């Protein structure tokens, strides 16, 4: 009955995608492709009874049964190498690097848009986090410039994630434009290797009409939130919007601005690295779709 | 003795204590002073370098590729160079800061934080640009363990690393520790830098301690312009290597009057180490933090060092910005009771 | 590690960049946030010490010796401690200090010029009061002579020897050779002190390095408040001697509050190293000067700066405020042509 | 016919003096007195052919010729000791020192008052250079506060000048009152060791009314300068004096300020040493007088 999946690059978020899509309805996580023999995900893949292999993406596109279904996690440039290689093999591909091949899907937003693609990007850990919240605003009102900032404990991004920080940037911006409905985006991301490790933040800035009704955007907000803790109870908003009046460095608009924590379920890295959660549930309710075509 | 190269910062850190509003003329009148004055690199970006401008940060009056082409147009002999920190910077705004004609790029990372430099500084050397390499909040960590980072950085093209004190809080032994390290590790291939900031009044003490133990790069500011309690002097810079028998090529008197007469008769208000800057060099808390810090003071009703301490305690790095409304809003509550 | 004991000179030295306007009330709230903050001693007298208050440096609102007994009642733990000027001020002045409470007689000579200081020191010590010297303009003269200089005083009757950077021109190593040649010459029987102006932005390093090559007292003003760009500041030498786990006794937090809440409001502007007071620290010139300078400027229609430049040249000691008048005049005369 | 004087203090000041007591129409130096073999101006003496001794005021007095006039320049201290004996002896003393013994005499101004005193001062050599400032200005309008500066060559201030600052000056002070004409007086006295070597400066502060006519305190500055130069041709005006308009510090009084620099004729010491000239040529012109009693 279940989808067959391969997960490429066993690293953070592939580790705990792996861990999350064992739950899975659908998906039976068939193979971990990685390139280092001493990988962690590789490892804990053979302890949970899925072929794991560093013999690469060359070595699962040899095998006698290939999967329905590939995730990858390993970084923008290895992505757009192999998303052809997944093309011409048949393998619908969810990209969870910020290469974006394909079109840019935040479930929260626009799960069902690109499910008939064969390559979707998954967008960032911090659009997943945060192009939620610029869509509960741009709902209510227009928003003509949103800008988000993720920061991240340093011992939650790996060297996949350190390599692609442009790409992050880049990817992330357009989504809070093309999903999240802003006119304009900006993604920041910081890294900080503070002891007790961090949990995951993510602010979100919203340029709102100076006549905005902002009982109503908190209200939106509020509603969205709560609909991606169903998917990621650790998802909390730390404090009520905080609005600001007209500047004029503003060009008049006001400001929402929305501070959020994300604590994860603690699956492979501990629960304050929330990041690699946000993004990998995402990517497991895009898969259970995926999974249930024909 | 071996000569020291000044870099001057009033036209980029001085952006944060200008609220990132500098005009054209301002820049051009800074650059036309500095340049006449012998200083040999003028950066010039957003406080928080290349694609700063946010509501995170502050947006900038006047895009500042329109005031890097300015900066180089109005420059006769010195390098314009541009900061970027990758995670707000990108590629290709080094791209559009190098058609503008700067020659220089500053790439900076958090202290721990190397490895994420590769991009830039790969295209900085692809576009034939000088670089160099900034270690923010180099009090952080130890000696040997900056050294660590700085390898990683010359590794990726870095042609100088900076030990740079961000939070104003390193002291004298501090800095000769660290220069001596990355001496050690990077010295036979590339410089070694330091770029201090005044919330202790160390920064320019820790500059000549930096050059004598081997750092032949050192930031200033004109009038101390600079984020926190300021940068170290250019113009002190100036004079005190000269008393020291040190070559820079900048004319003392030409820099004491480009501080006096161009930026000063433009400053906000005078750099200052008041309570709320000690308490940054104190607790070691990004300087750029401060003015963020007295405008969320205003809006919530709480106290700006009482911001800026409890920012201490969570340790926060460069860009976190953001976490200081979160602070404030507790802080407002906890005083209510 | 041995304590360090700092002296607040923020009501003499800061008489200076107040005009020697200070009122009761504003010493009597000095003091008091400065000895609930554990300084343990507090100078109060006309920034040229005891009867200083004359047309040559400006005459004091308040008399010094009333304010010297507002200092005493004020202080719960705090000694007060006067300055004199032998050959401006006289025993019956520091008699009329001790009998309003003054516990520490610190006498000043120019560096060069210990031996006028004898009647000051025996009369002193008659008196049982605390001695320290002061050995004025010390950059002016070597280690070497300086600790002859201090030996002289040290056998009159000083049972501290400080020196004092009153230009703000001396440079990190300068202070370690200085302080190290007093240490040798007189430390076995009497201790060893540094005052450090901000000139070059270098007072509060410069203390470092006394206190870490044998000096076992230090000063500094609340908020620098002082001649010329100030001195040493005491919040941030409270701070600082902190960070590295020397003992002062000083509550930093509390340092921190007098600067900004009681000192701060008061004061007529910031202390700063602009172009004149950083031409006193490059030239050598005595700090006082500079108000006088800026007035001389302003009446004579000449630039302060170029003032306290043909000062420097001069080679004038403290106390010649005289001759900032004669140099403005020929100057207006020489700019006209 | 010339009186017979004995020095004693064979210093910077008796030496000065010694020499210029040699071209004295009614005075014979015969005795040069000090208590250090050592000293130059013993030296000096010798040379000249004036009997010279280091065995103090004991040896003096015991001499078969005893002098009629005994010139002091030793320190505050020891005239204090030697005046009785001198008066005790018959002799008559003219004291250099800022002891202040007998009535204090500034030749410009009150040369003829105490002639016959058995002891006079001469004040100091701040006093004696500006002493007569305060007399030129209070002549014209009142004073009610003067203060001298007296800058001084550290290389011509010897071990007895550096005795007794504290005397130097509140005898100064007290002069400037009894002689100058001020209501109130303060004198300050500086030492710059500056190579080349200082030639002595004098400041004088007067308060002085705020309609004073300031033309006619200049002209009587001028007046008064040109007959102290007659007798030490170096002392001159650096600048016209400079008034000032009243301030509340100065309780509505305006001021005139009086720059003067004393130029010696280097006698002893060089010219820049004038702080001797000025002391020596007044104790001259107070010794001829003197000498020429019954
Ligand atoms: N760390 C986060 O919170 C986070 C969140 C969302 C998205 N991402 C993105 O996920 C990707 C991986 O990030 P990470 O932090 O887990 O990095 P990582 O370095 O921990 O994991 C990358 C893994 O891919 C393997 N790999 C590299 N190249 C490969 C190739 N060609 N074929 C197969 N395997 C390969 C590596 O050996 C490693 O196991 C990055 O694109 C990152 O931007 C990261
Ligand atoms: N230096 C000046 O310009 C100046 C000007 C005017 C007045 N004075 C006064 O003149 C006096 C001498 O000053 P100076 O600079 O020539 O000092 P000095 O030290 O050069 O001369 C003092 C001389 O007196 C000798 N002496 C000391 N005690 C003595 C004693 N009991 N009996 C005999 N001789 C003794 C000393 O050995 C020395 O030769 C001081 O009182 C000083 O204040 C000095
Ligand atoms: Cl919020
Ligand atoms: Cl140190
Ligand atoms: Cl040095
Ligand atoms: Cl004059
Ligand atoms: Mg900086
Ligand atoms: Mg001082």
């Amino acid at each position: 009955g279940k989808a067959v999946a391969a997960i490429v690059g066993p690293g953070n978020i592939g580790t705990d995608l792996l861990i999350k899509l064992q739950r899975s309805e659908h998906i039976e996580v068939r193979y971990m492709v990685g390139v280092d023999p001493a990988s962690e995900g590789l490892a804990r893949a053979r302890k949970l009874g899925v072929e794991a292999s560093a013999e690469g993406v060359d070595w699962l596109l040899e095998q006698d049964e290939l999967p329905d279904l590939v995730f990858e996690a390993t970084s923008a440039k290895a992505h757009l190498a192999n998303a052809p290689r997944y093309a011409e093999a048949g393998i619908t591909a969810i990209d969870l690097t910020p290469a974006a091949v394909g079109p840019l899907v935040c479930p929260p937003v626009n799960l069902t848009e690109h499910l008939d693609a064969p390559n979707v990007n998954m967008i960032t850990c911090g659009g997943q986090a945060t192009i939620p919240i610029v869509h509960a605003v741009s709902r209510v009102v227009p928003v003509a410039y949103a800008e988000i900032v993720a920061a991240i404990a340093s011992r939650s991004a790996g060297p996949g994630t350190r390599a692609n920080i442009d790409e992050f940037t880049e990817t992330t911006a357009a989504a809070i434009e093309q999903v999240g409905g802003a006119a304009r985006g900006k993604a920041i991301i910081i890294l900080n290797p503070v002891e007790p490790p961090m949990i995951m933040r993510d602010t979100v800035y919203c340029a709102i009409p100076p006549d905005a009704d902002t009982d109503a955007i908190t209200a939106s907000i509020e509603e969205m939130v709560a609909e991606v803790a169903r998917y990621v109870p650790g998802y909390t908003l730390r404090t009520e919007p905080q609005y600001d009046q007209p500047r004029d460095i503003w060009k008049g608009m006001a400001r929402v601005a929305v501070f959020l924590e994300v604590r994860g379920n603690g699956d492979y890295l501990p629960p304050w690295a929330g990041n690699l959660d946000i993004m990998t549930a995402a990517a497991a309710r895009v898969g259970e779709l995926l999974a249930q075509a024909p | 003795a071996p000569r020291v190269r000044i870099t001057d910062s009033t036209l980029r850190d001085g952006s944060h204590a200008m609220a990132h509003q500098f005009t054209e003329e301002q820049v051009r009148a800074t650059v036309h002073a500095l340049d006449a004055a012998g200083v040999e690199v003028i950066e010039v970006s957003h406080g928080d370098g290349l694609g700063g401008s946010s509501f995170n940060y502050g947006f900038s009056a006047v895009d500042e590729i329109d005031l890097v082409a300015a900066a180089v147009d109005e420059a006769v002999n010195a390098k314009i160079a541009v900061l970027l920190l990758p995670g707000v910077g990108t590629v290709r705004d080094l791209k559009r800061a190098h058609d503008a004609g700067a020659s220089v790029a500053r790439i900076a990372t958090h202290c721990t934080e190397a490895d994420v430099s590769c991009q830039h500084f790969a295209a900085a050397r692809e576009l034939g640009m000088e670089t160099v390499g900034f270690l923010m909040l180099a009090h952080r960590i130890g000696p040997e363990e900056l050294a660590r980072q700085a390898r990683i950085m010359v590794d990726a093209g870095a042609q100088c690393v900076y030990v740079v004190d961000s939070a104003g809080a390193l002291v004298l032994s501090d800095v000769q520790a660290r220069v001596q390290a990355l001496v050690r590790e990077i010295g036979h291939e590339a410089q070694v830098g330091f770029h201090g900031h005044q919330n202790l009044s160390l920064g320019v003490a820790n500059s000549v301690l930096a050059y004598q133990n081997g750092a032949r790069q050192i930031d200033g500011a004109l009038c101390a312009l600079g984020a926190g309690a300021g940068n170290s002097p250019t113009e002190i810079l100036a004079a005190t290597f000269e008393r020291l028998n040190i070559e820079t090529g900048v004319n003392v008197q030409a820099a004491l009057a480009a501080a006096e007469e161009v930026v000063r008769p433009y400053l906000p208000r005078l750099p200052w180490a008041d309570r709320a800057a000690i308490v940054q060099g104190y607790a070691g808390v990004y300087s750029s933090f401060l003015l963020h810090a007295e405008r969320a003071a205003e809006r919530y009703g709480v106290p700006a060092h009482e911001i800026l301490q409890r920012v201490g305690e969570a340790g926060y790095v460069g860009g976190q910005e953001d976490m200081i409304i979160d602070i404030a809003v507790q802080l407002a509550e906890e005083r209510h009771g």
